[PDB]
């Protein structure tokens, strides 16, 4: 095993197992390889800068989340093995074949045996891996989807100069334990801790928070020490959003943009030697996620008689107008719905004018019925039901000064 | 060092499988199982006789690494006297099984010295047409043949059946199954063309038969590197030890899992990560490689899951499961959920932790779904086949019209198994007993 | 093409003769499949034994004359008629009717009765249904049709056409229970044809099932086949013994030439005789007859049990592939009980601690409840509390430390292997579902052969 092992931060033992596995000889390399791991793991990290420094291997890349159905899978796989062999040995004459015509998996095993047979011009063998990052991420999955690509290198001759490789990233864990008894080496990927994700953030944003352009327009208004300056909003605001974010690296990502020309404003002639008269400017900035940044009359009425209908029940009605919303809202009809409504109207009958707000209610998606696509309003065994939450409910009845609270007291 | 790569080189070669068939590995346990297939497969290509045989064993048994070895052996002297073909039953379906017999036939005939043009119905008359000096063995390889034993109908099964007993070509079937009751999932006609030769895969019974296994596999039996001589008498002084870690692995292995490739995936790395002489005498006697790559393979499971989580995601995860633990059906939503963390937060500070607002939490509760953890109530999921598959997408389920805070959810763990995989340092383990 | 045969001429007047064309009623693959041979087949004495057993008429009288005679007298009489076959499935039902047809054409070449032909239309030998029509077609006019234009082409055929410009035609229905369809358009029309007096076509259907058409189809299609239905019963004790004895009377009791050197036997250097046991085929022909009566596992029976007797004598001389042979007892007995075996029995014994585990503590959730559905979440529960019986003693916490830990500090208390062993096995079973805790798990065997594996242990 003749191979050039990376120096991975944090990924010591991740490294070294890719290079056991992954090589420039088919006959120690395994045909599937499993790379299991859930976001925020530096699954694509750990194989980008693997592939870099050794530039002996070649790698296809796959994308299954951009081709939705399975059906473009196929074509998808054949179109990127025929277009890396033809940059790869351009004094080979080859014969372009169509990768639209693979529709079937059985297609999938004719395409890639006519493409091998005019490479067998070459001298050792050389392998062909596939990786595909996000197998599990496919739209139309099923749970015999898998069990279609880890036998495809049976039906491929063995005397072939070229040897197909199929690498997967799966995410979740379920998905990984349903095929077990397969004996395939899976490489997992455990999350990081809080040492180790403040620590990959510093060494990933220092490089492009310093020479901002917001940084370099407030030093001349009002290299060592703006590096200290980035870290230490870093090193702040993972500890400050270590319990609404956990350990993942896009919602810890987020949150630095959405506050470094907030945090670069509030720095003056004093706050760049001091660092604990900066925290105290610009505590609005760490006590809070800062979130992420007109109705009718008629149509303000008929959401409150919807949400007594869809929590009460209809037996004890003759008693008031004459927790269940923990739960979900039962169904009522539509003559049940303007009685209460007519008796919860301050001083009418039921014209055009009720029924027209009525049918914009469910446009909004505020009211749910039994049939989401092609929906019939005059059927009599199509009902209706509440689609709003308590807390929107509460503010739109005090709105109109009407008591909704003591209805279920 | 010349001398450590040609050892490190021969030593991965041997566990993966891809040594010559002259100088192939057959284990103990499998020396009686591999003697009928070769009976058959000797019957067939050299005496010219039909024959039909269904393998039945568990996965990963080595049913398709004997079928391979066979086929090698034969080709090693009888390369003009039979072909091959392979089937499988999760590639190829019912109407694609047709072209796939066409389609390797007129690439194995063309090699020892159309059949598969116009369309389905002239394909499968052409077939019957060859099928139905000495003549051609043509040995049928099918793996899965329990996906094509449809209690519809079996097509494929009746005809490939026929060209064994009717038909005089020899015809050579060698199934390949994993389930045990094989004889069941065949028609009345289609079991009655059959030859009822079931031959089930022997599994490892004593404790001695996946020692010889394992020495078998890292034994260099040829003189192509100096340090051979050293490598054999430190494998043999480590397995003839109970006492050392060589063999408490093993007997780990062999009343856990019980699978030669499953333990195969931990020697390999071991091997390759040594970077000379010493450094594989060391792994190999003290196994400290060994605890880290079962430690990684129970790191991303429900117990790892839960160390690298805050400490609101892990008062969330209690506060939840306590509602549906005191629940008849352990059925709750968010507001379930808020209403037993809010009424901790203010029991603990009364005996100083931020209470975080409700629009807080709607990214915590979305990453514990994510990280599975949070079920749907009578929710299927992942379908078997693609059929399922497509059916369910089309249709627009309940809870995907119904607010984030209405959902019905399910705990993936109890309250009891909390408790366990909690130490007595966390604050939070006071309230996981109810 | 597209044209039926309604479209070929002008009127009815104008069609000429049929028999006299060079294209009707039949007026490449054998060559890739042939290799030379660069050896020799050694073939010893229990190598002619296995070839005449093989599958390529003293037990039916009856039956061959009543096919014989439904037929004689309507291609002579130049009438059509409808013979219905049911029986078990390896009775000889194609083959009785394979034996009339080839006895009814050496008639024919004796200036004796007309002349006919045979059509051979298997539905189970075609991937659509609708098939059947081309194939029919193609044998009879010899042109390449669509199923829409040879449906009416033979309707056209079989009615306008006179019977001095055509000939009789015998089309052997086999697998008649595989183009049953929905709609019963095509079980119709193979029927409806033979109550027409321009027709002049012999249909013979062959099913598994006397209650066919009461079953399947309906009372419009149960009437044109015809009320006398021949019922193929199946083979006794006393049918079965000449049945072998016939393929094996040159062989047995004979003398044989087997050479010493390779082990080529010469049908009539020592003289080697072959005899076989008559009490090994009254014990195997009364077996087979007792399950479902199959003539050829009445055939398949001896030729194991010469297979497993061919093994032991070629491994205890070292001959190879390039006094007296007597085939015992004990090797018929020996092939009728590898198949009536139970192999699920001992794989559950030779499964690891964790495989046996799980079997263990399903079958103690179904005394305790008796629900025969016991979720995943109960099996995790109940192994638990297994363990935790006797924790306090040294010899129960062994265990504990691998189960849980793999004897590792490092590694956590653990809460997938032998979960998807069992499904892939046929033994176990569970439901799809997304949650790993209400997830039902039901067993596909038996409960009484459950518990016998691990009362082995
Ligand atoms: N050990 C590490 N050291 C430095 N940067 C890292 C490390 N691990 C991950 N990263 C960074 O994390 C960023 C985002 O992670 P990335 O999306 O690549 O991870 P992933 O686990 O492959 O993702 P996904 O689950 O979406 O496929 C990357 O751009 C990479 O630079
Ligand atoms: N051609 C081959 N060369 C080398 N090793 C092989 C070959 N075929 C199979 N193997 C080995 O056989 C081992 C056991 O799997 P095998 O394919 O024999 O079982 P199987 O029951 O047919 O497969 P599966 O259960 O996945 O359907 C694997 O670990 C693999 O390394
Ligand atoms: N009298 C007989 N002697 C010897 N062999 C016989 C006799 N009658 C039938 N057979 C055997 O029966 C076998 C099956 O015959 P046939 O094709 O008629 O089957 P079937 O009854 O239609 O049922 P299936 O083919 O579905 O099992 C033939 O291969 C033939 O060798
Ligand atoms: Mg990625
Ligand atoms: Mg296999
Ligand atoms: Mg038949």
């Amino acid at each position: 095993m003749n191979v050039t092992t990376p120096e991975v931060a944090f990924r010591e033992y991740q490294t070294n197992c890719l290079a056991s596995y992954i090589s420039a000889d088919p006959d120690i390399t395994p045909s599937n390889l499993i790379l299991q791991g859930y976001s925020g793991t530096g699954k694509t990290y750990t194989l980008k800068k693997y592939f870099n420094a050794n530039p002996n291997l070649h790698a296809v890349w796959l994308e299954p989340v951009e081709l939705v159905s399975w059906k473009p899978l196929l074509q998808a796989i054949a179109r990127t093995v025929q277009y890396k062999l033809k940059t790869l040995y351009p004094n080979i004459p080859t014969t372009d074949y169509d990768p639209l015509q693979v529709e079937e998996p059985f297609l999938l095993v004719k395409t890639l045996h006519n493409i091998f047979v005019q490479y067998e011009s070459l001298q050792e063998k050389t392998c062909l891996f596939l990786i595909l990052d996000g197998f599990d991420s496919l739209q139309d999955l099923d749970a015999a989807l898998f069990n279609k690509y880890i036998k495809l290198n049976e039906l491929l001759p063995k005397d072939s100069k070229i040897n197909i490789k199929f690498i997967y990233t799966m995410l979740e864990t379920s998905f990984l334990q349903r095929y077990s008894t397969h004996c395939i080496p899976t490489v997992m990927f455990p999350r990081y801790n809080v040492d180790e994700v403040s620590t990959i953030l510093v060494m990933s944003r220092c490089g492009e928070l310093m020479e901002d352009s917001c940084l370099r327009k407030r030093i001349i208004e009002e290299d060592d020490q703006f590096q200290n300056v980035a870290a230490n909003f870093i090193h702040l605001i993972v500890q400050a959003f270590h319990s609404y974010t956990g350990n993942d690296i896009f919602a810890l990502n987020d949150l630095i943009d959405f506050k470094w020309p907030k945090y670069v404003s509030r720095i003056t002639k004093e706050n760049i030697f001091e660092p604990l008269a900066l925290y105290k400017s610009a505590i609005k900035l760490f006590l809070s996620t800062d979130d992420n940044l007109d109705l009718s009359i008629i149509s303000k009425y008929l959401l409150i008689a919807s949400y007594i209908c869809s929590y009460l029940e209809p037996r004890y009605d003759a008693s008031i107008f004459s927790n269940p919303r923990y739960l979900q809202p039962s169904l009522f009809a539509i003559e049940r719905l303007l009685a209460i409504f007519q008796a919860i109207f301050p001083i009418m009958k039921a014209n055009i004018e009720v029924f027209q707000n009525l049918s914009e209610l469910h446009t909004l998606k505020l009211i749910a019925t039994t049939m989401n696509k092609n929906i019939d309003y005059l059927s009599p065994k199509v009902r209706w039901k509440v689609n709003v939450p308590w807390e929107i409910i509460k503010e739109i009845s005090e709105s109109v000064h009407f008591n909704i609270s003591d209805y279920f007291s | 060092d010349p001398g450590f790569g040609s050892l490190q080189r021969r030593l991965l070669q041997q566990l993966y499988g891809t040594l010559p068939t002259d100088e192939k590995i057959i284990f103990t346990y499998l020396q009686d199982c591999q003697q009928e297939i070769d009976r058959i497969i000797k019957q067939s290509i050299i005496q010219k006789e039909s024959h039909s045989v269904i393998l039945v064993g568990p996965r990963q048994s080595y049913k398709t690494y004997l079928l391979d070895y066979e086929l090698s052996l034969l080709q090693q002297s009888y390369k003009e006297q039979f072909i091959t073909i392979r089937l499988n039953g999760f590639i190829h379906s019912e109407q694609t099984a047709i072209n796939g017999i066409a389609t390797q036939l007129e690439q194995q005939l063309q090699k020892i010295h159309t059949i598969s043009s116009g369309s389905l119905t002239e394909v499968f008359e052409k077939i019957l047409l060859l099928l139905d000096i000495t003549k051609i063995t043509v040995v049928f390889i099918f793996d899965e043949i329990d996906t094509f034993a449809g209690p519809v109908r079996q097509t494929l099964l009746y005809n490939l059946f026929d060209m064994v007993e009717h038909s005089r070509v020899p015809v050579c079937i060698f199934g390949c199954t994993t389930k045990l009751n094989i004889l069941e999932y065949l028609e009345k006609r289609v079991k009655s063309r059959f030859s009822q030769r079931v031959i089930y895969m022997p599994q490892i019974q004593n404790l001695d038969d996946m020692v010889d296994a394992v020495r078998n596999l890292l034994t260099v039996r040829s003189e192509i590197s100096p340090w051979v001589s050293q490598w054999n008498e430190t494998l043999e002084k480590e397995l003839s030890d109970p006492r050392s870690n060589l063999n408490r692995h093993i007997r780990m292995n062999f009343e856990t899992f019980r699978s030669l490739p499953t333990l195969k995936n931990s020697i390999i790395p071991l091997v390759a990560t040594s970077k000379n002489f010493g450094s594989l005498c060391t792994a190999i006697k003290s196994c400290s490689f060994l605890d880290i790559y079962n430690k990684n393979q129970l790191s991303n499971n429900l117990t790892g899951r839960l160390q690298s989580l805050s400490d609101l995601e892990l008062a969330i995860l209690i506060s939840a499961a306590r509602v549906a633990l005191r629940a008849k059906d352990g059925s709750f939503n968010f507001n379930l959920a808020y209403a037993e963390y809010e009424k901790m937060i203010k029991a603990i500070n009364s005996r100083t932790i931020k209470l975080w607002l409700k629009k807080d939490v709607k990214n915590v509760w979305e990453n514990l779904v994510q990280l599975d953890f949070f079920t749907e109530k009578s929710a299927v999921g992942l379908r078997d086949n693609a059929t399922a598959a497509f059916y369910a997408s089309n249709y627009q389920f309940q809870g995907t019209m119904i607010p984030f805070d209405l959902r019905s959810y399910q705990m993936q763990i109890i309250l009891q198994e909390l408790r366990r995989i909690i130490p007595k340092s966390n604050m939070y383990y006071s309230w996981t007993q109810l | 093409k597209y044209t039926p045969f309604s479209k070929r001429f002008k009127s009815i007047a104008a069609i000429p003769d049929l028999t006299s064309l060079p294209e009707f009623y039949g007026n490449r693959f054998e060559n890739k499949l042939k290799t030379t041979q660069k050896h020799q087949i050694v073939e010893t004495i229990f190598s002619k034994v296995k070839k005449q057993l093989n599958s390529s008429l003293p037990a039916r009288e009856n039956e061959f004359a009543s096919i014989y005679l439904s037929a004689y007298s309507a291609i002579e009489s130049d009438s059509a008629t409808t013979i219905y076959v049911a029986g078990t499935p390896g009775v000889g039902k194609t083959l009785t009717v394979r034996e009339v047809v080839k006895e009814l054409l050496s008639s024919s070449a004796q200036r004796e009765i007309p002349d006919f032909l045979y059509v051979e239309i298997n539905g189970l030998k075609m991937v659509k249904p609708t098939d059947c029509y081309e194939t029919l077609w193609n044998k009879v006019s010899g042109e390449r049709l669509t199923w829409a234009a040879s449906m009416e082409s033979l309707e056209f055929y079989f009615k306008r056409v006179p019977k001095n410009k055509k000939k009789t035609i015998v089309v052997l229905l086999d697998e008649l229970d595989a183009m049953v369809t929905k709609s019963q358009d095509i079980m119709y029309n193979f029927f409806n044809w033979t109550t027409y007096e321009n027709a002049k076509l012999i249909v013979i259907a062959v099913a598994n099932t006397m209650d066919l058409p009461e079953r399947q189809l309906g009372n419009k299609i149960t009437s044109r086949i015809g009320f006398t239905r021949i019922m193929f019963t199946g083979y006794t004790h006393e049918e079965l013994k000449n049945i072998i004895d016939l393929r094996l009377k040159g062989l047995n009791d004979s003398f044989f030439y087997v050479d010493t050197k390779t082990g080529n036997a010469i049908l009539i250097v020592r003289k080697v005789r072959l005899r076989m046991s008559a009490d090994a085929i009254e014990i195997a022909s009364r077996k087979v007859a007792s399950v479902s009566g199959d003539a050829r596992r009445a055939l398949k029976v001896c030729k194991r049990a010469a297979e497993i007797a061919e093994k032991h004598y070629m491994a205890k001389h070292g001959y190879g592939y390039d006094g007296v042979q007597t085939v015992h007892i004990t090797h018929v007995m020996k092939a009728l009980n590898e198949t009536l075996n139970s192999h699920v029995i001992t794989f559950m014994t030779r499964l690891s601690f964790t495989a046996k585990l799980f079997i263990y503590a399903l079958l103690n959730l179904m005394k305790k409840n008796g629900s025969q559905e016991q979720e995943l979440g109960d099996i995790v529960d109940e192994i638990k509390l297994l363990i935790e019986v006797n924790g306090s003693n040294k010899f129960v916490m062994e265990i504990a430390k691998t189960l849980f830990q793999q004897g590792s500090d490092n590694i956590s208390e653990q809460l997938d292997f032998v979960l998807n062993q069992l499904l892939d096995a046929g033994i176990l079973f569970k439901q799809t579902m997304k949650n790993d805790r209400i997830c039902c798990v039901k067993l596909n065997i038996s409960v009484e052969e459950a518990k016998r594996a691990m009362n082995e242990d």
